[PDB]
């Protein structure tokens, strides 16, 4: 319920981001102040916290430090990520300024050879859909199964390993969830694989599935509380109609020029769940 | 007007800072408790001979009295106005009393400590002093009691009955009982007759019977019905024997007795006849 | 052998404080709270920092200071245990150890300032205002901390994140802290203008006061606040009216329409004026230069109603405001002089000289007041500069005082600053008056320096 | 006249330090011969004035542990509440006292008092995860979890969350009762927030409660940053 | 305990603790806001002595009390424990706080003989003003220790007690220390209220038995302990500067006879300046010119006895 | 009923509870005299009198003795636009350190020792203390040796090289400026300026002091270029051919003390250390501020053995005044040199420098 966002550094924005498409620096810091307002006025999060500016543009990729899988946070394993250690050592402070300690993911950081990434594991009403692809190894899934899985009539919690191809983006980018048994998905081979692997794993759920055209970034979290709100990127009115026909109120957010940077909305907001 | 209002408020605010918790007041009240080295030596000797008192009661080894005598003979005792409550001094007096050290100079030193400062002696301290000095048959008890009496007439209203008994016994043995301490002590013992040890009421009545018959009569009347109930319903033969005997002595001394108590004493004397020595029956008929 | 439970005592004292500050504040409840708190004592118990700042906050609220044992045991354990104090407890502790005159109530503040500087970056909207308002009271002088906190305020207010009640708190705290920054106050004004109509008059007036009291040399904000004040003049009382008068005078610009509607407001609120803020509503007029006599007569009429209880500085301010275009209403002037004689208590050296000078320049001489002020003049003449010494000397001369014990100290002081005494041209005429009375016989060295 | 005096002071909260010191010294002296109806009358009195006499409490607790049958059920509940109000832990007293309430469970007036017993047994730092005696009262609450009200659920959520108690049926009963309470429009937002908190903390979905409880449960935990009408219409223009 | 001991479940929520701490605010040393000064010689210190004195007089007024301004001359001897680690330099604020907690100073009010050359036999004579004194008035001065507090009594040479009242409580104490001359001590003293029963009681019972040259204590042991008696020879002089300002100068040659501590052993001679500050002086009427006037007069008197103070009597190694 | 009843007494009771310690006549007298009650009912018992007295006092308070800790944001306060006497404060007893010194003030009371054996009484004690306004010279000298001990230990614990330099020049205090208040102001705001000015005519005099202390010229009149660059201040000492000889980190002062004498140029003592520079960046320039300095240096060995260097320098910025200074390197922790006597000698030499200009 704590959404951490970081304002971009105006001077160090790299023009013509890593896609060959130019970017407007003077408009990013104008759309960010609208994204923040929508985020704090969308009933999806409790409190939004503005982290301090940092030189590196990649430092704006929040929500890679850790993942919120309940009251216990899991910081991702150190593999090829030391080159941002400072912003992985300072951000944590922003967490402890409103929240508190946790398991520290000593069960994850210290577990031998291990690989994972936030946006690859998504929490579901009674499960954990892990995206087995080019980012997270199976050993990480086994550790998550050892940790969060409980097996009983009412002590029931499952971990779902979702296979995907090498070129697949992170699981949370195209296979999302929203409140009241709706399962938003991208309409491509990745979405087909997601729904196939979901049906082959405990098909008794019988939850609605909605299709989205590829290229439409969306932000929607299970959350502690039920809600009907989807952060849909502008310019995809077909997707807006598709979701709104299912009973979910769509909230459009301008995200065009940040897309050229190559960072998704799921990776632009770090959600935590703090409990006393 | 703001200046005068603020001045009054500031005066009262600074007055409120002057109380018993202040830093300087705490440090002063803690420094006065500190004792000069002679006091520490006296406390050490007191601790030394306390164990001797505790040990003498089991073996009664001679020449241990000599050890205590030497230990307290040159006891510094310098404790004036460093303990306003007379502990560590009444204790020393008691310890010297246990060894019969009535002639050693430190004993009269303690007595002089009590008499000279006979204005910091509260009820408990004065009563404890009077409990001793009677276990010590001092040659000069007369002037000590004479000096203390003006204080005793002011401390009397807060004296518990158990200590009032000893006070009256001391003031009656040496013929120094007066019509000023006796009146107030009998007023206290009459006020609290609702729940007072009947032993104390009987003792006070008997002791005052000889010289103050009216006060003994009032005391006996105050605890009359409780005494009748004790005579009737009790099961301890010896206690009821002693009670009937000494109430008979009180009645004989004051030459008066309420009929309600006399009926009950007569009935229980008739019931518990065989155990009574002919002296007891003679005393009962004397009282009647 | 019987130690009161400190935690439950804290939870009781919180309710007692709520009752005392909501029910009206009868002294019986205050005495009861002080009685229960005095016997309270932190001991070999293990109170947590959350429930120690409460036993200190409530205590200091109820009058406790370092005199008591509770405070001395609560100010301590803050010197030794500093890690336990988090950013939530810090504002309470800092605003508690601010009125306390002890010397640990100033090591605690500095030790907390060494912590808030490092964490001035990781603070949300509410906690920054709380910490700034806490540190405003102590009068600390750590510029790095203030710069970091201003940085955090600007970063947080870049996107609207301050409600229209934290702006007042923040502006008041910084203004009382005497911290001049154009960036921070520009951002605060921008944010206040963003939340249109959410800043009600009761929240508008203090913002104007705080901005005016900082010394921001600029015509921008003083232009923007004008229309807001003009619209809000409808529903404000006398106190805020006078305070806004003073603020607009201190901004230094002349607005015809706003001042006109302010006068039309004041003439409807003349009845309520209690003369403690008549001083400001007159001194602002004197300072700005506006000389509209329509409301001067009404203020003079209301000054009769409350003359017996003018504050000491109030007499100085009002009379020196009655210097410029004084209408010479001797009816009030004589009673004001008599009260000034009777109010001859602790005064201000500047207040004394200004009082005497305004009394003398208006040429309405009186005897008892002059005697009292001349008597008091000796104890303050040792703290006067050359200009005010000259003013005082001329006021004494116009009072025709020849007492050597009164004139010797002022003459010694004015000889001590002779170079500054003579070098002020605006007083040269006054010089030709003072020696007009005393003659060359009085202080021959002064006359010799005057001739040259 | 000591127990009476204590219970007449410990009922209007007029502790006198020296007088109570003398009272407690007397009680500690002649502590072997205080019967029942005194231990209650003095424990409920010296704890509504918050005195932490270590020896006094450590003796009165043991004496009330020896005399357990004589106390009625309501007296046992009040004794546990009095000891738990300050936090003066006494493992022997609670262990010898909760068995009586467990055995005579059916006599409680309703299910609120069972949660009161559990809560005031937790405050004494007695591990409620221990022997089944606490579990019997918990299950009793479960079976008749229709008498629980807002305050009872509020007290139960704290003890469930703080001690890491994995009781699932109790949580489901809390959820269903909260749902029906909201159906009757007699629940408070704090209770809803605590219920959602304990539900989320334990990885329990229970979609029946989240649909009709969350809307009430966010007004307590949503920073409504005030927005002007112009800003509101600008935000509407945004979406 | 009995009755309905099983319905102990209803208790009104509006019960907040109301502890009573009787015996807290009372006393003699806990009744007034006090003030301390460590003024050191070699101007701008008569401003501290102005501000503090004015506030102390205002406080005395607001508490509905009256007092008098007492000034005398003597020599402080600070206890050797005031300094630490043998450092001869210390802040004038840290020292003023060191002396204010323990009060580790010994005060000896005395002046060398043959110092009456200036007083009454110089321009000081006019300063002394009219000698309205009735000549030396043989008087005994004693103090008694009650159960709680202390009393001060003045007894005429041949008669019953002529004065019996409470001990002095001095609000402001200033150590206006000089270098070679005798130090000057300034005070603003007041009298705690006294019960008429106590004064009549100590008037009824004779204090001492001054039969022939020797004297003894015949105080009943139920009233106190005689701790200090000294034969006094007293003289008085008065000045009136058209302002009701009765700055009275008084000389006393006291010979200590009944002694408790070794501090007060040898015969002593002490001057003293005084004024009077009623419950109305602090109101309107100036109450600072009295303090400054007394300060200046005391400084002049100290200066006029500078040389003979360090003569064959006494010595001052103030360096 | 008597005079021992006073508003102070009946207030110290009211604030204490315990108001029932006064009998009926006492409270009747209090109501009649102080409370201006017309006439108290003689029939009235204790409780009614207590209630009336408490009500009268409660209405009498008429003020607030509670200092609120809250922050009410609707308070329009236009009004706004130390010696430690009234109590015994409990718990008592980029310049990193600046304390002001003066030759007249010495606001630290001195302490002496005197035997009052001839005073009345007291004829058993042979030592006693007193008070005196100590001479500013010696008091400031003792404070200076203490401060040098502090600043020497503070750099010994960091095992960092450093030195003490004493500049001869004036100090201008701004209008924004007891002595402790001045010390706090200068340690907080730094509202002052320091000007190192020396007269050329004194050159022939200063050479004389070289003979007075037997000082030998260690450096002739040498022209160097002191150039501080930004990247951080980096001070390079270029030769006469614009070639860098030594690159140094900024002067981080640790101890600063400006002795503001009444007459003649003032003395500015500065204990300072140069942070060692990593050679990776130092080697770059070895192969905004710019001044040409013509320097003459005399050297000697003091009585305690420390190197003493009197340095005269004609400074002239180009991106211009005579200056005089003393230089003494900070002793290391392995030399065991005396501190107090060395400090006295250095203070005397500083006084000589001030008096010779």
């Amino acid at each position: 319920l704590h959404a951490f966002v970081r304002s971009p550094h105006y001077r160090t924005i790299p023009s013509a981001g890593p896609n060959g498409i130019v970017v407007n620096r003077d408009m990013l810091v104008h759309q960010f102040r609208d994204f923040y307002k929508t985020l704090q006025h969308c009933s999806l999060v409790d409190k939004v916290h503005l982290m301090s500016e940092r030189p590196s543009v990649e430092a704006l990729r929040v929500a890679d430090q850790m993942v919120s899988i309940g009251a216990t946070f899991l910081e991702m394993p150190l593999t090829g990520m030391e080159h941002r250690a400072t912003e992985f050592m300072e951000s944590m402070r922003y967490v402890r300024g409103a929240g508190g300690p946790s398991t520290l993911a000593s069960y994850l950081q210290d577990t031998e050879n291990c690989r994972c990434n936030s946006g690859d594991v998504v929490c579901l009403p009674n499960g954990i859909a892990v995206g087995h692809g080019p980012r997270t190894n199976a050993v990480a899934h086994t550790t998550l199964k050892q940790l969060f899985e409980v097996k009983d009539d009412q002590f029931s919690f499952d971990v779902f390993t979702l296979e995907q191809e090498g070129d697949a983006p992170p699981l949370g980018d195209y296979f999302g969830f929203a409140g009241s048994n709706v399962l938003l998905t991208w309409k491509d081979e990745h979405g087909l694989l997601a729904v196939d692997q979901y049906q082959q794993k405990q098909p008794h759920t019988e939850m609605n599935v909605v299709y989205l055209e590829p290229g439409c970034h969306f932000l929607s979290f299970y959350g502690v509380d039920h809600t009907i709100d989807v952060l849909v990127q502008k310019g995809y009115e077909r997707s807006m109609d598709s979701i709104a026909a299912a009973g979910l109120n769509p909230i459009p957010v301008q995200w065009s020029e940040m897309d050229k940077l190559g960072i998704s909305m799921r990776a632009a907001v770090l959600p935590l769940k703090f409990f006393k | 007007n703001p200046f005068e209002k603020v001045a009054r408020g500031i005066a009262f605010k600074m007055r409120s800072k002057v109380h018993k918790q202040g830093y300087s007041n705490t440090v002063m009240a803690q420094q006065a408790r500190r004792l000069s080295p002679t006091g520490l030596l006296a406390m050490e000797r007191l601790t030394e001979l306390t164990a001797l008192q505790q040990r003498h009661q089991c073996t009664f080894d001679p020449a241990l009295r000599s050890k205590a005598t030497q230990i307290l003979r040159t006891l510094p005792l310098l404790s004036i106005d460093e303990d306003p409550y007379f502990t560590h001094t009444q204790r020393a007096l008691r310890l010297a009393a246990y060894f019969g050290a009535v002639d050693l100079p430190v004993t009269y030193a303690l007595i002089n400590q009590h008499t000279k400062n006979a204005f910091m002696l509260d009820a408990f301290s004065m009563a404890s002093f009077f409990y001793t000095l009677a276990k010590l048959k001092h040659p000069q008890t007369k002037e000590i009691v004479g000096i203390l009496l003006p204080r005793l007439r002011e401390v009397a209203p807060e004296l518990i009955a158990r200590e009032a008994v000893h006070i009256l016994r001391l003031l009656c043995s040496i013929q120094m009982a007066d019509a000023q301490l006796v009146k107030v002590v009998t007023e206290t013992v009459v006020a609290t007759a609702a729940d007072v040890p009947l032993r104390d009421a009987r003792q006070c009545a008997f002791i005052l019977s000889e010289t103050f018959p009216e006060e003994a009569q009032r005391i006996l009347g105050a605890v009359e019905h409780r005494l009748c109930d004790d005579i009737d319903m009790n099961a301890d033969a010896n206690e009821v024997k002693t009670t009937i005997l000494d109430v008979c002595r009180v009645v004989s001394a004051t030459c008066k007795g309420p009929r309600r108590l006399l009926n009950s004493v007569a009935r229980r004397s008739m019931e518990l006849l065989p155990q009574l020595t002919p002296l007891d029956v003679a005393f009962v008929l004397k009282a009647f | 052998v019987s130690h009161l439970s400190a935690r439950n005592i804290a939870t009781e004292a919180l309710q007692m404080k709520k009752l005392h500050q909501e029910r009206g504040g009868n002294p019986m409840l205050a005495q009861q709270a002080r009685r229960v708190l005095f016997a309270t004592s932190i001991a070999g118990q293990n109170l947590d920092a959350r429930s120690v700042a409460l036993l200190l906050n409530t205590a200091v609220y109820f009058g406790m200071e370092s005199d008591a044992k509770l405070v001395r045991e609560c100010i301590d354990y803050c010197l030794k245990n500093d890690k336990l104090i988090t950013v939530d407890v810090l504002p309470i502790v800092v605003t508690a150890c601010a009125t306390l005159k002890s010397r640990d109530a100033r090591e605690v503040i500095e030790m907390q300032a060494q912590k808030a500087a490092r964490n001035a970056k990781f603070l949300d909207a509410k906690d920054v205002t709380n910490i700034i308002s806490a540190f405003s009271k102590t009068g600390i002088n750590h510029e790095k901390l203030f710069a970091f906190l201003s940085r955090r305020v600007q970063t947080l207010a870049r996107v609207g994140e301050f409600e229209a009640a934290h702006l007042v708190i923040l502006a008041n705290a910084f203004s009382r802290l005497r911290y001049r920054d154009k960036f921070l106050f520009g951002a605060i004004a921008r944010r206040a203008m963003s939340l249109r109509e959410r800043v009600t008059v009761n929240e508008l007036v203090p913002l104007i006061v705080a901005f005016s009291k900082i010394g921001l040399k600029d015509p921008k904000l003083s232009k923007r606040f004008a229309t807001k004040a003009m619209e809000y003049v409808d529903q404000m009382n006398a106190e805020q009216v006078a305070s806004m008068f003073m603020a607009f005078a201190y901004f230094g610009i002349r607005y015809d329409q706003l001042f006109g509607v302010l006068t039309n407001r004041a003439v409807e609120l003349i009845d309520e004026f209690n003369a403690q803020y008549i001083s400001t509503t007159l001194n602002a007029f004197q300072r700005i230069g506006i000389n509209n006599p329509e409301l001067f007569d009404n203020l003079a009429e209301r000054a009769l109603a409350v003359v017996q209880d003018h504050d000491a500085r109030d007499i100085s301010k009002t009379v020196t405001a009655l210097a410029h275009f004084g209408l010479k209403d001797e009816e009030l002037f004589k009673r004001l002089a008599s009260h000034a004689a009777s109010i001859a208590d602790q005064f201000d050296a500047m207040g004394l000289v200004n009082t005497a000078h305004a009394f003398a320049r208006t040429n309405f001489l009186q005897q008892d007041m002059a005697v009292a002020l001349s008597e008091r003049s000796v104890y303050v003449c040792r703290l006067l500069d050359a200009g005010e010494t000259r003013r005082l000397l001329w006021a004494l001369a116009k009072f025709q005082v020849r007492d050597p014990k009164i004139l010797t100290p002022v003459f010694n002081r004015c000889l001590a600053l002779h170079y500054d005494f003579f070098a002020d041209p605006t007083g040269s005429e006054e010089i030709e008056e003072i020696f007009d009375f005393y003659g060359p016989n009085f202080c021959p060295p002064l006359y010799q320096l005057y001739i040259s | 006249a000591i127990s009476f005096a204590i219970a007449a002071f410990g009922r209007v909260k007029y502790l006198d330090k020296k007088l109570f010191d003398r009272f407690t010294r007397w009680i500690l002296d002649h502590s072997k011969d205080l019967n029942a109806a005194e231990l209650l009358l003095t424990i409920r009195g010296v704890s509504r004035v918050m005195l932490l006499n270590d020896q006094l409490y450590d003796d009165l607790g043991s004496k009330a542990a020896e005399k357990v049958k004589e106390f009625p059920i309501e007296s046992q509940c009040v004794l546990l509440s009095s000891f738990g109000s300050l936090g003066v832990e006494h493992e022997r007293l609670a262990s010898r006292m909760v068995s009586s309430i467990a055995e005579n469970r059916e006599e409680l007036t309703d299910a609120t008092k069972a949660v009161d017993v559990i809560t005031s047994l937790w405050s004494m730092n007695y591990d409620v995860e221990d022997d089944k005696h606490v579990a019997q009262l918990a299950d009793w609450v479960v079976q008749r979890a229709e008498e629980l009200t807002d305050e009872s659920i509020g007290k139960l959520c704290l003890v469930l969350s703080d001690t890491n108690w994995r009781h699932v049926p109790l949580v489901r009963a809390i959820a269903e009762q909260s749902v029906r309470l909201q159906g009757q429009q007699s629940i408070s937002p704090k209770c809803c927030r605590e219920v959602l908190d304990v539900l989320g903390t334990f990885m329990i979905h229970h979609q029946g409660a989240r649909e009709n409880l969350s809307a009430l449960g966010r007004s307590i935990s949503k920073e409504r940053i005030q927005l002007s009408e112009e800003e509101e219409q600008h935000l509407q223009l945004l979406l | 305990g009995y009755g309905r001991w099983n319905q102990a479940s209803v208790m009104q929520p509006e019960t907040l603790l109301d502890l009573s701490q009787a015996g807290f605010y009372e006393g003699a040393a806990n009744m007034v806001p006090k003030a301390f000064q460590l003024l050191v010689s070699d101007v701008a210190i008569r401003s501290r002595y102005s501000k503090v004195l004015q506030w102390c007089c205002l406080n005395m007024s607001n508490l509905q009390m009256d007092g008098e301004l007492y000034v005398d001359f003597g020599k402080l001897l600070l206890k050797p424990s005031v300094m630490r680690k043998n450092r001869r330099i210390v802040s004038s604020y840290t020292l003023q706080q060191r002396l204010q907690v323990n009060h580790p100073y010994t005060w000896v009010p005395t002046l060398p003989e043959s110092c009456l050359s200036k007083i009454q036999e110089q321009f000081l004579q006019p300063e002394g003003f009219a000698p309205i004194g009735k000549g030396v008035q043989l008087t005994y001065s004693g103090t008694i220790k009650r159960s709680k507090d202390q009393l001060h009594v003045d007894l005429d040479n041949k008669g019953k007690v002529l004065a019996v009242n409470s001990a002095w409580v001095n609000l402001q104490t200033a150590w206006c220390t000089h270098a070679k001359g005798p130090d000057v001590r300034l005070l603003l003293r007041s009298r705690p209220p006294i019960r008429r029963q106590d004064v009549e009681l100590f008037a009824s019972t004779p204090i001492i038995k001054l039969a022939d040259d020797d004297v003894a204590d015949v105080l009943p042991p139920e009233h106190g302990q005689l701790v200090y008696l000294s034969e006094d020879e007293t003289r008085l002089f008065e000045r009136v500067s058209d302002r009701g300002v009765t700055i009275t100068v008084r000389e006393v040659k006291r010979q200590p006879l009944i002694i408790l501590r070794d501090e007060e052993e040898d015969p002593r001679v002490e001057y003293s300046l005084s004024a009077h500050i009623p419950a109305n002086a602090a109101k309107a009427t100036d109450v600072r010119a009295v303090g400054l006037t007394a300060f200046e007069l005391a400084g002049r008197l100290a200066g006029l006895v500078a040389e003979d103070f360090v003569r064959e009597y006494g010595c001052e190694a103030k360096l | 009923d008597f005079s021992h009843i006073t508003r102070n007494t009946v207030w110290g009771l009211w604030n204490e509870g315990n108001l029932f310690s006064l009998s009926v006549p006492e409270l009747a007298f209090f109501l009649q005299e102080h409370c201006r009650v017309a006439n108290v009912d003689p029939r009235a018992k204790k409780s009614a009198l207590v209630r009336q007295v408490e009500e009268i006092l409660s209405a009498e308070q008429q003020a607030s003795a509670t200092v609120p800790q809250e922050d009410n944001p609707h308070a329009i306060v236009v009004t706004d636009y130390e010696y430690g006497d009234w109590g015994a404060e409990p718990g008592f007893e980029s310049p990193r350190a600046f304390q002001l010194l003066h030759s007249e003030t010495a606001t630290d009371v001195g302490i002496a020792s005197i035997d009052p054996s001839k005073l009345p009484g007291q004829s058993k004690v042979k030592n006693a203390l007193a008070a005196i306004h100590v001479a500013p010279n010696d008091a400031n000298k003792m404070r200076f040796r203490m401060a040098f001990e502090w600043c020497l230990m503070n750099i010994w614990n960091m095992n960092m090289p450093g030195e003490l330099n004493i500049g001869a020049g004036k100090a201008l205090y701004y209008r924004s400026v007891p002595l402790w208040t001045v010390q706090k102001h200068l340690y907080a705001q730094h509202p002052y300026a320091w000007f190192a000015i020396a007269s050329e005519s004194n050159v022939a005099a200063m050479e004389s002091l070289a003979a007075a202390l037997n000082m030998s010229i260690q450096q002739e009149r040498t022209t160097s270029y002191k150039v501080t660059i930004r990247r951080e201040f980096f001070d390079c000492e270029l030769n006469g051919q614009l070639k860098c000889t030594m690159m140094n980190k900024p002067w981080d002062r640790f101890f600063v003390s400006h002795y503001i004498r009444s007459k003649m140029p003032d003395l500015r003592y500065v204990v300072r250390a140069r942070h060692p520079i990593k050679k990776r960046i130092a080697d770059a320039y070895l192969e905004v501020y710019c001044c040409e300095r013509v320097v003459r240096k005399w050297a000697k060995k003091t009585a305690t053995g420390v190197t003493l260097q009197l340095v005269e320098t004609k400074r002239t910025p180009l991106i211009e005044r005579l200056e005089y200074e003393w230089i003494v390197p900070l002793p290391q922790q392995a030399e065991r040199i005396d501190i107090a006597a060395l400090t006295d000698e250095l203070w005397e030499y500083g006084n000589k420098l001030a008096a010779a200009l």
